[PDB]
RNA sequence: CGAUGUCGGCUCAUCACAUCCUGGGGCUGAAGUAGGUCCCAAGGGUAUGGCUGUUCGCCAUUUAAAGUGGUACGCGAGCUGGGUUUAGAACGUCGUGAGACAGUUCGGUCCCUAUCUGCCGUGGGCGCUGGAGAACUGAGGGGGGCUGCUCCUAGUACGAGAGGACCGGAGUGGACGCAUCACUGGUGUUCGGGUUGUCAUGCCAAUGGCACUGCCCGGUAGCUAAAUGCGGAAGAGAUAAGUGCUGAAAGCAUCUAAGCACGAAACUUGCCCCGAGAUGAGUUCUCCCUGACCCUUUAAGGGUCCUGAAGGAACGUUGAAGACGACGACGUUGAUAGGCCGGGUGUGUAAGCGCAGCGAUGCGUUGAGCUAACCGGUACUAAUGAACCGUGAGGCUUAACCU
RNA sequence: AAUUCCUUGUCGGGUAAGUUCCGACCUGCACGAAUGGCGUAAUGAUGGCCAGGCUGUCUCCACCCGAGACUCAGUGAAAU
RNA sequence: ACACAGGUGGUCAGGUAGAGAAUACCAAGGCGCUUGAGAGAACUCGGGUGAAGGAACUAGGCAAAAUGGUGCCGUAACUUC
RNA sequence: AGGACCGAACCGACUAAUGUCGAAAAAUUAGCGGAUGACUUGUGGCUGGGGGUGAAAGGCCAAUCAAACCGGGAGAUAGCU
């Protein structure tokens, strides 16, 4: 009856919803920001934000663990050299959720999610 | 919950004597026999600690006559008198319900000195 | 299963009372560019709350 | 006699002297205060219309918080009613605490229970299950017969069929107190009330005895 | 928890080796028993010279069962495996003198003092 | 006969009383115990298996009892398809034969997305007549109602003795229901570890992907039962059989015709839940609105400008709430989620390095490292100023109190 | 008995209890010698029965993982 | 009848483990199967695990669970040996 | 040596569930039987309607079989609806 449960199924299985996640992290980080449905934006802040939470702890304990998820040494290049310093001062969220418009092939609720320092 | 955290502690026991799973206990349990009161002993070998504040319990079994007994125990509870540790097991697992399969020789366990 | 009569005209009507559809009630009008978007959404043209925070 | 509205915090032991381990429930119970005291040719019936808890400034409105002022009360979070028991009046504004909580031995609990959803049949007036194998083919915790033939001709009002579960204003009846401590002002009861871990329940005196 | 065609050990020296709850005894359409309540079994396999001979109705009482009994404390004492101790079925009162193993207090209440005393302990 | 699917089982029932048990009574060839028979009584309860296709029956063993019947011999647009009752085959048997036989014997497709009625749940519209927010009273409807055993009164009442109570009280179980997760366990493909084969990250190392979560061992929260609490009631009102009182008709007698009183698990409440759509739409408390103009077949009318309140809805963060709506919490004056810090809990000595060992690998740092939904805090991110809907004192008649 | 109606025949074995099953009595309604009789090792996706093992078949179901069901967007039937 | 979970003869057929063209993961090479985005109800379909009991289910152990590999040791009634 | 054993391809179809206006006018999923033979299969021939062929079921002969389909007698005949 899912009372006081977590996570978000997706309509999508185990294997291939921790696939997707671990995939959408990479796409995160590497464009600072991306475009995608609310519930996959809602569901990415629980994967990102305790991968930069590790991200400002420079290690190669913490390297390994930065690398078993997200698979990438890019996106772990990308993290703990610019990311890391970024954000080493605001201990809280590191996104935030803005809702953009409606997916016109489907009508799927679209929402932008980007991190916050955004300066270039 | 600290409405609760605050009356979880007022009924946990100071002492209890830290132990791991694996080792040989020594459990002595006041046990009501009508009129007296008298003091009898239980042994064995810890197989589960389940640690949770004043729920805090532990299930000790008992090679006796053959037959395995288990008995958890509850740890602040006013029934228990004491743990007595004898032996100190170097087991890896946390919970040791494997040896509810095994009899006899492969049920020892080796030593804890370090 | 299968029905037995023919539904009428105006029992086909009262079950689609129901399907009507509400639509936009209220937009709101953004701080700066003044540009109509729906409530917690961001401008078509990339404004939300009186900032292009998205520059398109 | 009067009954006392409290938020359920949660369930644990208590261990006795001898060695009985005796589930307790631990109701927290603010300051219970009146807020309108009805009377027989004022206002029907008799009774007494109690509140508790702490809302905010800008939450309260307009038609709730000018209902407060005649009072002279603090604005709670909603308010409840008790039938007053053949003769006493307190006024308006009487801060019951658990106090009176402390002599009356078995007490009633009345609070909502947990919504299990839109559940089945076998989930909720206990039907047994059909044969999952011997044949059977797309029946397996399916009802069954729900009316007998052409002559009653209809299903009969009542029938026990799925639906909503829970969800609904429940009483457990008389519970045993074990403690009260009158200084974190709390109430240790035997067993367990609705659930809905943190949300509220009326406890009541005995009803049955 | 022993219901119906459950293989129990026996723990007494009957002549019983293994026995079959066949009916549990007091209540109408009761499921199964607890360590205090009497049974009805049949003997499944028996002593060469024994008392009892396989195939007899006769009333048992359970001693050990592998779910264990709970203790007011929360305590519960599981054991390894099923057992029972026969008893006559008209004027109860154990078959046999030499009873194996460990039996529980929740047996002690007036009518089982004669199978507590003796076991060895508990 | 341009189709009403056949026995039995399963699931789910429901009604009748000619009553199996529990309840209250009359008679006895009723001492007691135990029974027998009969009247009132339908509130609830009313087997498990072996054999059989079987209903049934027989048997074993329980039970307070294992009731008797109606409802297409209840129930296949709910399931089963063993029987019977298709096409194959065989035995005995009747017939020259094709074949036939409640004569047996092996095998043998059971369809339907529910429009309407009914029923279990949940919303919308509008109404209730000034509008809105809460709270309720209670018409009425439903749920529930069963009981064994031990001890006590009591080895007392009765009785030569043997045997052995009624009544009332308490403890403790079975079956049933309700609530719950403290405990006992289960589960936990979102957590930690072990491990086989292979691929990959350049390689060693360390991890990851796939193989049903690959197979596994444990296991937070949440959901639950086998787990743990609790409930059936007492009392009262009106009676049924039956027992009476007083009492004439009929100077007597008499429970009945006047009048009155006891009398059951049945009837009405008492306990719990829904409950003012109870159009007979009730009651209480609180808040809100007291600007001007014309027209008119001048009527509870229409329209103009100006203001739209309390509140509601929507939108968004979300819930031990939930199919969907609804319902509950909160929206910067903020703790509603997420993230974060700390703790708890689970896994059980991570990585890297140092030393020992030919090596695998073992110790030291190290009860470490990592920790899903749990607990207590913290505005770091998202809950944006508005806008939309809702108005401008509330008809007529009569009484009643003061102008 | 693939045959026995009466019939679940009767006795013995298995089971706590066995219309089925196994071994036998002949009382063969209505077996019988190439429309073969009686046995037979092996074989059989064959019929009946029993015992061990093993388990959600069952006592009595519980949680979880996915595909529909349910909601929004597009397309859009059918029996009757 | 269709851009149909069906049918259609022959040829080539690599790496690791493996008895193997079984099977598991991969190379060359080729596809993600022409509706999807949410919710995480009853109930249906395919599966995973399960306390104590272990055929008590049922027409019937049907279905599931279970066993399962190599070498060595060991192996009955009966028999056409 | 073998109408020998275990077991893929290939051929077949015992069991169960799904499906039953299907994904399919007999299939899929999980197990199952033959798997050096009376085996299986591609291509091309020959046998035809009271006839063929039949390890024989009244089975098969173009989704049709106790007498195929097509056209013609023929608007058969219908004491029936």
């Amino acid at each position: 009856m899912r009372h006081r449960k977590s996570g978000r199924q997706l309509n999508r299985n185990s294997s291939h919803r921790q696939a997707m996640f671990r995939n959408m992290a990479g796409s995160l980080v590497r464009h600072e920001i991306i475009k995608t449905t609310l519930p996959k934006a809602k569901e990415l802040r629980r994967v990102v934000e305790p991968l930069i939470t590790l991200a400002k702890t420079d290690s190669v304990a913490n390297r390994r663990l930065a690398f078993a998820r997200t698979r990438d040494n890019e996106i772990v290049a990308k993290l703990f050299n610019e990311l890391g310093p970024r954000f080493a001062s605001r201990a809280g969220g590191y996104t935030r959720i803005l809702k953009c418009g409606f997916r016109a092939g489907d009508n799927a609720p679209m929402a932008y999610i980007e991190l916050v320092d955004r300066s270039e | 919950s600290n409405i609760i955290k605050q009356l979880e502690q007022e009924q946990m026991k100071q002492d209890v004597p830290s132990f791991r799973p694996g080792d040989t206990v020594e459990v002595k349990v006041w046990v009501v026999e009508g009129s007296k009161k008298r003091l009898q002993a239980f042994e064995g070998v810890v197989i589960a600690i389940r640690n949770r504040g004043l729920h805090s319990a532990f299930t000790v079994r008992k090679i006796s006559n053959g037959e395995g007994v288990e008995r958890v125990f509850q740890t602040h509870s006013p029934v228990v008198d004491s743990i007595s540790v004898k032996r100190r097991g170097a087991v890896r697992k946390a919970k040791l319900y494997y040896l509810r399969e095994r009899t006899g020789k492969a049920a020892r366990i080796k030593e804890r000195l370090n | 299963a299968v029905q037995q009569n023919k539904p009428t005209r105006s029992k086909r009507g009262m079950r689609r009372s129901h399907d009507a559809l509400t639509a936009v009630t209220s937009l709101s009008v953004d701080k700066t560019s003044g540009e109509k978007h729906l409530r917690h959404h961001i401008t078509a043209d990339g404004y939300y709350r009186g900032r292009k925070v998205i520059a398109k | 006699m009067i009954g006392l509205v409290g938020k359920k915090v949660g369930m644990t032991r208590i261990f006795t002297e001898d060695g009985v381990s005796i589930p307790v429930t631990v109701i927290e119970v603010e300051a219970n205060r009146v807020t309108q005291v009805k009377d027989l040719a004022n206002d029907g019936y008799r009774a007494i219309q109690v509140t508790t808890g702490a809302k905010k400034a800008n939450r309260v409105t307009k038609p709730e918080a000018g209902h407060f002022a005649k009072a002279g009360v603090e604005a709670g979070r909603g308010l409840w009613e008790f039938r007053l028991a053949e003769g006493e009046e307190f006024t308006v504004g009487q801060s019951i605490s658990v106090e009176l909580f402390a002599d009356v031995k078995k007490v009633d609990v009345t609070g909502t229970s947990k919504g299990k959803g839109f559940a089945g049949t076998v989930k909720r007036w206990n039907f047994r299950t059909q044969d999952a194998t011997h044949g059977n083919s797309l029946s397996h915790r399916v009802p069954g017969s729900i009316g007998q033939n052409q002559t009653p001709g209809k299903v009969f009002k009542g029938k026990k069929m799925a639906g909503q579960m829970g969800n609904e204003r429940v009483t457990v009846q008389s519970l045993d107190v074990v403690r009260v401590d009158a200084e974190r002002n709390l109430l240790l009861v035997k067993g367990a009330v609705p659930g809905a871990t943190g949300s509220d329940l009326i406890v009541k005196p005995a009803v049955k005895a | 928890m022993i219901q119906e065609q459950t293989m129990l050990n026996v723990a007494d020296n009957s002549g019983a080796r293994r026995v079959m709850c066949i009916k549990v005894l007091g209540g109408s359409h009761r499921r199964y028993a607890g360590v205090g309540d009497i049974i009805k079994i049949t003997i499944k396999e028996a002593i060469p010279r024994g008392k009892v001979k396989k195939g007899d109705v006769l009333k048992a009482v359970v001693v050990r069962t592998k779910k264990g009994v709970r203790r007011p404390d929360g305590s519960v004492i599981r054991f390894d495996g099923n057992a029972c101790v026969l008893l006559n079925n008209n004027s109860e009162q154990p078959i046999g003198t030499r009873i194996f193993g460990p039996v529980t207090r929740e047996l002690r209440s007036e009518k089982f003092m004669k199978i507590i005393s003796l076991a060895p302990e508990v």
